[PDB]
């Protein structure tokens, strides 16, 4: 198990005509490995379809992935920015 | 735009876990998932510890000049098992199956393969022609076997 | 064997109450100001004895004095009840190992 | 005077054990983190009513039931 | 209880966008009220063929109903895209608007529901399944093949609604979806582990 | 011989009607020392209750179920005496005590800090108490080594930042640093 | 102020980085942790998310300024002119001595 | 095009670590 290696490898010839929207050293840095995409960087370990209580084949698609992000009320970010001015 | 680029061969592929990685274990909370782009559903299966993962591909609008897809696979499932569902056998289909370098001609429309994994990174280049009417489609998974 | 009285319990309603019916047509803060230096000592009698779970006779009492000062909020209707709180509280975060692959 | 902050955050009740947060763990009393949240939220906007909070839970807990939690 | 419902989000839309200021943009009538799918293909029949949104409050045009916000959530879709359209891919107010518009949709899907398998003849058989569905957006990153280097790339910050074809600036650059991974949390090891003695 | 953790050791292995402990006269009466009342809140209750509900197919080779059906009545009488007191305890409040806030401020810190076992005020050589001191070191490092490391926090000032889907505030890690701080500095204590 | 070079690329950290617990000698940029670039030894979670900024004014020993001290001594034990620069550098020999006492 | 293997980029864990950014200081002339 190496921790050293390089990991990074750019591309001598410059193609940088069309390419603003990727990460740019400041060329193109290209990787050895893929990237990975995470969609909420926190989990609700309560909301019991996922901690499976043993209380009583069901389907039910629920609203979007913002019930297991913790989303709080508009309310209380409107009487923030009250408090705010 | 490859909207008008769609494919007209490979309905439907999988890569579902083969039976004795169940058997050589068990012998469940399922939450099935889908992406934002129409097709390509993703279930699997934990509950209180393996998840016997399945990637469906259905290709019924996929683009063709998206070809590879990219995911990740946990060190405890290292085989697994492509289910091929085309359109008709009405001619010979050339359908070979290789990871990196050794292709698998099969198992024995429907086809089975087996794929057996080892650690790091995999190419696993599929692809189906025709003899006759020349017309080619390519399938690839990046897939990324952790250690 | 009833179906709401089933489901519903705590380790606070084994004993009862046993003493608040006898002691809220007094003073509601005697007992609880007895109470909490008896959890002091019995603190101090587990430090001085190298033991790690607490005692029975201390959970018992535990669940009384949070009682009281709950229905002293419930009935009395406190004026200001005063906050302290973090404004914060921990919670389970996603690991994910890394994509670039471990060279040997 | 400099003294060592008691974080009681980090530190597991001893006697009950039940009322810790769900990450320090290892009508419905489930008590999840989204209504843990909506508790504080109730109580940092409402002030301490116990009226206009409870059914900003989500109506699911009491009011005797909320004070089991906010002790 | 739909009065505060007007303000709250008001607010919001007032104080997320100073730095970009999406809501300070010209905007026409736009009388479309059709699929939101579709929200572009009227768009661009509106083009072929031929009042901003903080005066449309002020006006009074959205009333406490479903309506009052589907028509919010249709006129949200419709600045948006003119601004994508607008700005190029590498600009930062791209990003902005990007940014605003995943706040904005999930603020306005948020508090308003509050007011052919050999595994499945075995699992099926053997347990019951009990299901949760939803469903995620995804990106897409390049590929290049060189001799044994297996080289990979970086997410493009393209927004879902941009409608381009899919410029390249080689043509021996080859086009991947990275699948997001989303389950149940691996149990990671304690304190002791991380950051043991060493 | 830990009979309520085999109960739950069985539950966690999915397999709890195969061997159900094999209660008979030398195993469920050699464990026991009549279930022995546990006093969980719901761990080890929901835990009787599947007992319970798995056992009524064989409903001949287990002799304990009376016990546990003698159990659940005294725990109904329990709840219902429980109830009748409250409703005794919330019929003789008086009307008018005025209860002052300085009091209610020094029963609060203290009712806090006795929770989770750390030294309160009162305000109304030797090695044999060194061992003691070690093992209350020991103690504390035990316990902050059983914290998961996927910690985060999220405090009630983070709506002014406006967190998107992918955002990655910078008020996540607030309680984790603490969480070590104190753990490497009972390490470099000696 | 000193020059945080990432890992796995080239880029420099403008005002954010992220402090590893295992190798406890490298850092991460902003990006490089949101596409997971730092390689598979690792589960994502030994990566605490420090600041690159200037402090306040001194003896006021935040957060920061006490983990990093504590993660030096754990390194090196001794050398204290290479235990005052893994605070950042902001912070005296002769003041993280008295501090840490 | 598979001819074209690129230059690697080392860590530098010396210079990634603890690098600052000498006639500034008056005592060397
Ligand atoms: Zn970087």
């Amino acid at each position: 198990i190496m921790i050293d290696a390089a990991s990074s490898f750019v591309l001598p010839i410059s193609i940088t005509k069309n390419v603003d929207v990727l990460q740019r050293t400041d060329e193109i840095l290209w990787f050895r490995g893929p990237s990975v995409i995470v969609n909420e960087r926190i989990i609700n370990s309560g909301d019991p379809h996922l901690s499976l209580p043993l209380n009583r084949n069901e389907k039910e698609s629920l609203p979007g992935p913002f019930v297991l992000g913790l989303r709080p009320s508009a309310k209380f970010t409107a009487h923030r920015l009250s408090m705010l001015r | 735009l490859g909207n008008g680029y769609n494919r007209s061969l490979l309905t439907e592929d999988y890569l579902l876990n083969p039976n004795n990685f169940k058997k050589l274990i068990a012998k469940s909370m399922q939450k099935e998932m889908q992406s934002l782009s129409e097709q390509h559903t993703m279930e699997y299966k934990p509950y209180k510890n393996q998840n016997w993962v399945e990637y469906i591909f259905n290709g019924n609008e996929l683009s063709q000049n998206e070809n590879a897809f990219s995911f990740m696979l946990q060190p405890m499932q290292t085989f697994l098992t492509l289910q091929s569902h085309l359109t008709s056998s009405l001619k010979d289909t050339e359908t070979l199956l290789t990871i990196n370098k050794e292709p698998v001609k099969s198992r024995t429309i429907t086809e089975i393969f087996d794929i057996r994994l080892s650690e790091g990174l995999n190419h696993l280049m599929f692809r189906c022609e025709d003899k006759i009417s020349h017309e080619t489609e390519f399938m690839n998974f990046w897939i990324n076997v952790l250690p | 064997i009833k179906l709401q009285n089933l489901y519903n319990w705590t380790p606070s309603n084994y004993i009862g109450d046993d003493e608040i019916e006898n002691f809220r047509n007094g003073t509601p803060d005697k007992l609880v100001s007895d109470s909490l230096l008896k959890l002091k000592r019995l603190r101090k009698e587990r430090i001085l004895n190298k033991v790690l779970k607490p005692t029975t006779e201390e959970r018992e009492l535990y669940f009384k004095v949070k009682r009281i000062l709950k229905e002293v909020i419930l009935a009395k209707k406190v004026s200001k009840v005063p906050i302290n709180n973090v404004r914060a509280f921990p919670v389970l975060q996603t690991n994910y190992n890394g994509s670039i692959p471990v060279v040997r | 005077k400099k003294e060592f902050p008691v974080n009681l955050t980090i530190k597991k009740n001893v006697y009950d054990s039940a009322q810790d947060f769900n990450a320090l763990q290892d009508v419905k009393k489930n008590w999840s983190d989204q209504e843990m949240l909506l508790l504080l939220e109730g109580i940092e906007m409402y002030e301490d009513q116990w009226e206009k909070i409870a059914d900003h839970v989500g109506g699911h807990k009491r009011v005797e039931d909320c004070i089991e939690k906010f002790l | 209880k739909l009065v505060d419902f007007l303000v709250n989000v008001q607010s919001i839309l007032n104080a997320a966008s100073v730095k970009c200021h999406v809501v300070d943009e010209s905007f026409p009538a736009k009388f479309f009220e059709k699929n939101p799918d579709k929200i572009y293909e009227s768009y661009c029949k509106f083009i072929k063929n031929r009042t901003t949104i903080n005066k449309r409050f002020e006006n009074g045009e959205y009333e406490p109903i479903q309506g009052g916000f589907y028509k919010l959530y249709h006129d949200i879709k419709l600045v948006c895209t003119i601004l994508i359209h607008f700005y190029p891919q590498g600009t930062r107010n791209y990003q902005l608007v990007d940014k605003f518009y995943k706040f904005s949709s999930e603020l306005l899907l948020r508090e308003c529901c509050r007011i052919a398998t050999e595994l499945d003849k075995i699992i099926s058989y053997d347990f019951i399944k009990i299901s949760m569905n939803y469903t995620v957006p995804i990106s897409q990153t390049y590929q290049i093949r060189t001799k044994d280097m297996d080289l990979f790339s970086s997410i493009i910050s393209k927004s879902n609604l941009d409608k381009r074809p899919h410029e390249l600036p080689n043509t021996n650059f080859k086009i991947n979806n990275v699948l997001p991974q989303t389950d149940i949390e691996n149990e990671a090891p304690r304190l002791g582990f991380v950051g043991a003695n060493t | 011989l830990q009979e309520q953790s085999e109960l739950m050791s069985t539950v966690m292995n999915n397999t709890p009607t195969t061997v159900a402990a094999l209660a008979a006269v030398a195993a469920a009466s050699e464990t026991n020392g009549t279930i022995p009342k546990p006093r969980s809140s719901a761990q080890l209750e929901q835990l009787l209750y599947r007992y319970r509900a798995i056992q009524n197919h064989p409903k001949e080779n287990k002799l304990e179920i009376k016990a546990i059906e003698d159990t659940f009545r005294n725990i109904s009488r329990d709840q219902d005496i429980y109830e009748t007191k409250l409703d005794t305890l919330r019929k003789s409040i008086d009307k008018g005590f005025q209860y002052d806030e300085d009091l209610l401020n020094k029963h609060l810190v203290a009712l806090q800090l006795l929770e989770k076992d750390t030294d309160v005020p009162d305000y109304f050589g030797d090695p044999d108490t060194e061992i003691r001191i070690s093992a209350r070191i020991s103690n504390r490092i035990n316990e902050l080594e059983r914290l998961p490391a996927n910690l985060g926090t999220y405090s009630l000032d983070d709506c002014l930042e406006f967190i998107t889907k992918d955002d990655l505030s910078s008020r996540m890690d607030t309680f984790k640093i603490k969480a070590l701080v104190e753990l490497k500095s009972l390490k470099l204590l000696t | 102020h000193k020059v945080y070079i990432c890992h796995t690329c080239g880029n420099e950290s403008i005002n954010v980085r992220y402090h590893n617990l295992r190798a406890r000698d490298t850092n991460l940029c902003s990006r490089c942790f949101q596409e997971g670039h730092f390689g598979a030894n690792f589960q994502s979670s030994d990566f605490i998310r420090l600041e690159n900024n200037g402090n306040s004014v001194k003896k006021n020993w935040s957060d920061q300024e006490m983990l990093l001290l504590l993660e030096g001594i754990e390194m090196y034990e001794d050398q204290w002119e290479k235990i005052a620069d893994h605070v950042g550098g902001h912070k005296r020999v002769e003041d993280c001595i008295e501090k840490f006492l | 095009f598979e001819t074209m293997v690129a230059n690697p980029i080392k860590v530098s864990r010396l210079q990634s670590n603890g690098v600052l950014t000498i006639h500034y200081s008056l005592a060397n002339f």
